[PDB]
């Protein structure tokens, strides 16, 4: 949901950094998933701010 | 959008494209992008180099 | 005018965009002329002897 909306790549560069505890394991949330993963995620929330919004793909694009 | 794009004043193209971005609006009544805005993005930025070469010939004759 | 603001918003790529004049989107693009007013200047034979 964070990847589609504007904002979230700041709150999930934010999120990766933080503690998780799972099937006794402590990692952090860039590490529970996959590196490759949080690259695809990383980029699939920095791009999604142009395809959901017409005004700033046209506003970068004439600039 | 192609008989806006073979106006001869760039001024009175641009004013065309609005126009059918204003008539687009009616049917496609959100914010994403669709295979029709880009349609509409890139007759702005053609409008644009024929303004560029609009130019030229303006400050030749001049 | 009470309609200034229903025609900035006519033309926008999005409902709740606002449409581009033309002295907006083209703006800047143009090209300098060559040729300026600087004559060149004669000057007269004048031997005062």
């Amino acid at each position: 949901d964070a990847s589609s909306r504007a904002g979230g790549a700041d709150f999930l560069m934010r999120v990766g950094d933080k503690k998780v505890t799972l099937n006794g394991a402590t990692t952090t949330y860039r590490e529970l998933i996959g590196e490759e993963q949080w690259n695809a995620l990383m980029v699939t929330a920095q791009r999604s701010q142009f395809e959901t919004d017409a005004k700033l793909n046209e506003q970068y694009r004439l600039k | 959008i192609n008989s806006a794009l073979n106006q001869e004043d760039p001024r009175t193209a641009w004013e065309m494209l609005q126009g059918i971005k204003a008539e687009l609006d009616k049917v496609q009544p959100d914010e994403q992008m669709t295979p029709q805005r880009e349609w509409l993005i890139s007759a702005q930025e053609q409008v644009q180099n024929q303004m560029n070469a609009w130019t030229k010939a303006q400050a030749k004759a001049l | 005018s009470p309609m200034a603001g229903q025609l900035e918003t006519f033309g926008g790529i999005t409902p709740k965009g606002k449409g581009i004049p033309a002295e907006v989107g083209l703006a800047g693009i143009g090209h300098k002329q060559k040729v300026t007013q600087e004559l060149p200047e004669s000057t007269s034979f004048d031997v005062k002897g």
